[PDB]
């Protein structure tokens, strides 16, 4: 699972090496940056339902065609799956903030996504609309501190770029 | 591989749960005690050569049959392989201590090792004694109580880190028993 | 791999026998009905994407636990692998129907698949339900009785070809049960 | 076993592909050419004993030295094995006509033949004499139609070239 | 692989013992009879093609079912593989005779061969008969008593070398039984 | 185990070949050279204790620092291991003379030695001093014949070069 620690350990293992000074120094970065991203994770954990509702509503507001027969959001069950999927992503964003790397998004949300969404005829723009809405809705310092904002926004942009 | 943080993530994901304040106190402390963890890893890596040498020598002075003909450390080729395995195990134990999780040790080192040692005729009981000696050494270095070398630290309690590294050394014998 | 013709050859060779008039009536009919076989394969390949999508979705809407945490389709990576296996199995079933023999399916797809799914934790019972749905779809397309799509054919009886493709789909569950 | 069908299926499988139009069109060639080669197969099945006798007699007529002590046809047992071998080949020719490809010759008659005939000191020319006799003995339209003749002759030439 | 000399070395090393006069009488004789060993190997290699041909042909004329359909020598591909295995086994038996030790045969040829022949359906009993015929041939050539060919030698007793090659041929059947 | 026989057999096996004339001719060299090296082996077997004592004494005579605290020969146990190690080497030299090749040294004495002596802080010069002393102590024809001397010396130089 990609983080600061697992990157430096994997590199040391590929080379047969004990941890050395640049590995310990990398991990010192954990200690320095952790407060910002853990602030974002806690805010997200505490308010994800309202965030997810706003983001799914923005998707369908932007793409009303999704509710037409044969389209991805043609009935209520399918609509509810769409908000569930947004929640899944927001949960993975919380996990990336906690881990300090993209690993949980990469493994559990991005790997295979292109094939899934193409095969099930789920338009990638609808996902992008939800995540970009959330990125642009973020209000600093109303919702969290500037650096918690930078951390939260970076994983949202990472997902948007992964979908694009 | 997982680290202390991604371990929590995995456990939360099994319940489709966000990681929130209630879940983070352990990881906030992991962070707050992170300089001590770095020092503990430094204390091992800085003495790793002497640790492996002394542990494998200790295994043999206690059981000198290992270097008789037919003994599993007899010949330079065998003794070099043994010393090589000692260093590998210490390396993986040091990664587990840096990461605050055993997965790298279990996945990349311990998985398959019993079957391997059985196939090769490597005595798993003598292996466990080499690992116990390195455990003894590692706890001494982490707590700055080694008899023959002291290192430099701001004073404080590293009990937990020593108990934790002991647990990773104990995993090796569990895997190969 | 064998096809309908080389199957006969193999069976004759086991008796050191020439294939003669008495042996060829079945293969002369295979030839005489060969345009229908081509149409039946076209009817499947032309709808293959919708078939796999709809079958795997059907497996899940019937057993929604598969997409809970710990479920075998949970995560995009898993769902993509599942969809990928659905397409592979349909592909090998389509080769068996083009060739008039199961050997390509049994040899290149089914051999080893049970042990693989056991090793990975892929639920073989949910796999069989995905395959049964694709069976239902394939029979509908071959006989031009699908509810949501019709294709173009000179009218005639394709009962045998539908029974035959059903038999190749039934082989998958037999292999993995 | 090499045929029209197995060639196109193997190619599609190497590429991960469903059967597509050029595969179905190749197999349409089956339907068109099958009557000629099945005519040859049936004629061969119905008369192989007389054909095999003529071909083995031609071998020994051409190569009387084979009956000398130490040579490949030095006794009756060995002579009978030689006509059996010709029959084996004719059987494989019947199988190629039925399958519509060289697979049964390639797998059951040609693979390993060089090593066998070299090790057992069986002269390849004696086999060639039998098969070429049979090719040249074919009488069209006495024995079968022109295109059945082309099919039958093509597998005989294929074997001759495989031995040469 | 070991040869006659390094076999002694291995046995001495198991006792941490030097090889001295008392231990060398057997190897001094090995040397003193070394021209005979060279001749015995020449007598086999110079007739190896006829040996393998005649032995595999002999296996089949005794059990003609092997060349019926379903028989394990049926088809040129199978007969060529069989002849190929005959030559391989004779080759490894010839290396064992050149080296005065079976290790090359056991290690590089016999190890795994039973499991292989079981997996492939190669009849191990017919294999043993081919090997016994090559044994009979090899003893004849080594002692210059073959019926159909004599070679050139200074006269002397090669009983031991014939008994020794017989023992290496007997190892093959022991391994595959 | 590297010898005349195993070299030519391994080469023949790599190529799929029966033993041929250059293999038998190589092995004729065994017959010719064996008396010299077997003479050396027997002399060594018969007198190894005195030889080993002289060589270990020369090591410590040359490198008295080895007896200082923390150094490789700091106590009697460690000193006794050093003479044992010299004996091990002399035993391997006897084995090379018997086999007619470097195999027993290569496998049982040289492979892994660098790693062992570096890790256990055993100075390679101390080993070299023991073996070179023994090479230079050899007295021909007092101790053995000239060609037995050449054989014995060649394996001592081979070990010295392997350590250097
Ligand atoms: C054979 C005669 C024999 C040994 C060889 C030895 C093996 C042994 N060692 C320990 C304990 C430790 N070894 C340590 C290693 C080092 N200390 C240093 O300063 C350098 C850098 C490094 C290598 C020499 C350390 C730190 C210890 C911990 C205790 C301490 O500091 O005093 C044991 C004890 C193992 C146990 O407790 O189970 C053994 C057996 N002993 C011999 O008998
Ligand atoms: C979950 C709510 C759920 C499903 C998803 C669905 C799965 C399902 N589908 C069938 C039967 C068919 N599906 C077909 C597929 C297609 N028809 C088309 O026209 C396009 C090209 C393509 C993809 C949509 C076809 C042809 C059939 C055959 C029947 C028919 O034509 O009406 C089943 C029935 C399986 C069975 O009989 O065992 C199932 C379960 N069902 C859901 O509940
Ligand atoms: C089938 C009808 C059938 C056989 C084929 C044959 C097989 C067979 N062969 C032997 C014994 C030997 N074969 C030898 C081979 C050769 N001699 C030569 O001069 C050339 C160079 C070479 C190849 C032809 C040799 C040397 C012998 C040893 C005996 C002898 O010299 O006469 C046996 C006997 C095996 C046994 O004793 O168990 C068999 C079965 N026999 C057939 O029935
Ligand atoms: C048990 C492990 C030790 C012990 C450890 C303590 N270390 C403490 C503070 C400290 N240590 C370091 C070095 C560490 N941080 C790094 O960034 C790197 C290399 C990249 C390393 C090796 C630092 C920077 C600090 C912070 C204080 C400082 O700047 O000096 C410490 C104090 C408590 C705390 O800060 O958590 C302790 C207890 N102390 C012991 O006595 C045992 C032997
Ligand atoms: C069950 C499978 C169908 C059905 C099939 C029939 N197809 C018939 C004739 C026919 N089909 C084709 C197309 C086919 N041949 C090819 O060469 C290729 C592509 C390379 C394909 C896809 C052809 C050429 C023909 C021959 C007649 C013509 O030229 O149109 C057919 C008629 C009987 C027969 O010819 O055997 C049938 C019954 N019909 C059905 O109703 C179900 C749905
Ligand atoms: C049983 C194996 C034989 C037999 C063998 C004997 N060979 C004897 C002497 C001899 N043979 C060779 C040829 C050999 N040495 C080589 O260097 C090479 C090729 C590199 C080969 C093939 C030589 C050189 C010699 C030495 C005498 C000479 O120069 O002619 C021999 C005599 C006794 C002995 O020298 O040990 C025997 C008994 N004799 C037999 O009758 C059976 C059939
Ligand atoms: C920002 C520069 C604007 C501003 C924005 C407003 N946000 C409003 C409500 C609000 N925002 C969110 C999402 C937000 N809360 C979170 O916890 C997270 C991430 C963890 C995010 C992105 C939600 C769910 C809500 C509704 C609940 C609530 O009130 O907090 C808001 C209220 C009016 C509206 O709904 O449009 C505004 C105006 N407010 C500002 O003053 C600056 C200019
Ligand atoms: C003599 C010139 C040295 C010296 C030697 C010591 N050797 C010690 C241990 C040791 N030696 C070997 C190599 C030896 N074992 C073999 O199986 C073979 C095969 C040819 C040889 C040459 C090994 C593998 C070991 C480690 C296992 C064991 O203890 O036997 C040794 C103990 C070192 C320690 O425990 O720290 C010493 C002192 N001593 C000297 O003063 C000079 C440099
Ligand atoms: C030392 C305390 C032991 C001892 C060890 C020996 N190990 C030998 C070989 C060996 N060890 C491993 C596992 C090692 N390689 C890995 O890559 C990893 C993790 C990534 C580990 C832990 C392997 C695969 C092998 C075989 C390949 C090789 O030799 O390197 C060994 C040689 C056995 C032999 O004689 O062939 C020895 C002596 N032996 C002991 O007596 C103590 C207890
Ligand atoms: C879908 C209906 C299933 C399901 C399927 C999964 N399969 C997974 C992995 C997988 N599948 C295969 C066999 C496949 N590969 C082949 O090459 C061939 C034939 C040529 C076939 C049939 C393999 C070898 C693998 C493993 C390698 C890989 O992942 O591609 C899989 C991933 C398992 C995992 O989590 O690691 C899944 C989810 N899962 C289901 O729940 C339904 C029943
Ligand atoms: C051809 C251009 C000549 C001609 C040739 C004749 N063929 C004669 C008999 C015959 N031919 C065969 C082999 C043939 N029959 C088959 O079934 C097959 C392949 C399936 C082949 C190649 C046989 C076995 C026989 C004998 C039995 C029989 O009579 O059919 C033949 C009879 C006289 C002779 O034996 O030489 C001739 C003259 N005949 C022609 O009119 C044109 C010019
Ligand atoms: C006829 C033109 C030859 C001739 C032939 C002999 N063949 C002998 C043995 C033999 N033949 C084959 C090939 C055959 N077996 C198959 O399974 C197939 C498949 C198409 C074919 C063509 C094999 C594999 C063998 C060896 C096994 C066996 O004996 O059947 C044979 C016996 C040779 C011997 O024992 O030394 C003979 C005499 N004889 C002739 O005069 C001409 C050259
Ligand atoms: C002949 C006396 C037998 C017989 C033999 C067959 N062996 C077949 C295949 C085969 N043999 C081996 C082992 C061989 N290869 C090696 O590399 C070594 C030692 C280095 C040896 C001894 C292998 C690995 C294989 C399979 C690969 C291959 O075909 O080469 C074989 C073909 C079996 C099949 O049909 O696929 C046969 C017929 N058969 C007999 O009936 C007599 C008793
Ligand atoms: C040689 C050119 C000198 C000479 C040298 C002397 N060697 C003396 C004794 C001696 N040498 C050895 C080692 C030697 N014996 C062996 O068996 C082997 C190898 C297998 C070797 C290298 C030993 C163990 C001994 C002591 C026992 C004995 O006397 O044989 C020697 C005696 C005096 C001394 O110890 O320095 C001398 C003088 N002698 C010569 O005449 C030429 C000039």
């Amino acid at each position: 699972m990609k983080s600061v620690i697992t990157t430096v350990v994997s590199a040391a293992d590929a080379a047969g090496r004990f941890p050395s000074n640049s590995d310990l120094e990398s991990i010192q970065g954990n200690i320095q940056r952790s407060a910002a991203r853990l602030e974002a994770a806690e805010k997200l954990a505490g308010n994800h339902e309202a965030v997810v509702k706003e983001a799914g509503d923005a998707c369908f507001a932007k793409y009303a065609y999704l509710k037409n027969p044969g389209e991805a959001g043609e009935n209520q069950e399918k609509i509810n799956k769409c908000y569930r999927d947004v929640d899944h992503y927001m949960r993975l964003v919380n996990y990336c903030l906690v881990v300090g790397g993209t690993g949980p998004l990469d493994e559990w949300g991005i790997a295979g996504a292109r094939e899934v969404y193409r095969t099930l005829n789920l338009p990638t723009s609808a996902y992008v609309a939800s995540i970009a809405y959330t990125r642009d809705r973020l209000c600093v310092p109303r919702d969290m501190s500037a650096q918690a904002g930078v951390e939260f926004s970076a994983y949202l942009d990472y997902l948007i770029n992964a979908l694009s | 591989m997982l680290d202390a943080f991604s371990r929590v993530v995995v456990n939360s994901d099994a319940k489709a749960a966000y990681v929130g304040g209630s879940d983070l106190q352990a990881l906030k402390s992991f962070i707050a005690d992170g300089n001590k963890r770095l020092d503990a890893v430094n204390s091992i890596v800085s003495n790793a050569s002497c640790m492996v040498s002394d542990a494998v020598s200790g295994m043999i002075c206690e059981n000198p049959g290992l270097i008789s003909p037919g003994g599993n450390c007899y010949t330079n080729r065998r003794m070099a392989a043994c010393l090589r395995d000692g260093e590998i195990i210490l390396r993986y134990v040091s990664y587990a201590l840096l990461a605050g999780d055993a997965s790298v040790l279990e996945d990349r080192c311990l998985n398959g090792l019993k079957e391997t040692y059985i196939a090769l005729g490597v005595p798993t009981n003598s292996s466990i004694r080499a690992v116990s000696i390195m455990k003894a050494q590692a706890v001494a270095f982490i707590t700055n109580t080694a008899t023959e070398r002291k290192m430099s630290f701001a004073a404080g309690d590293c009990t937990s880190l020593a108990s934790e590294v002991a647990s990773y050394f104990d995993r090796v014998g569990a895997a190969i028993s």
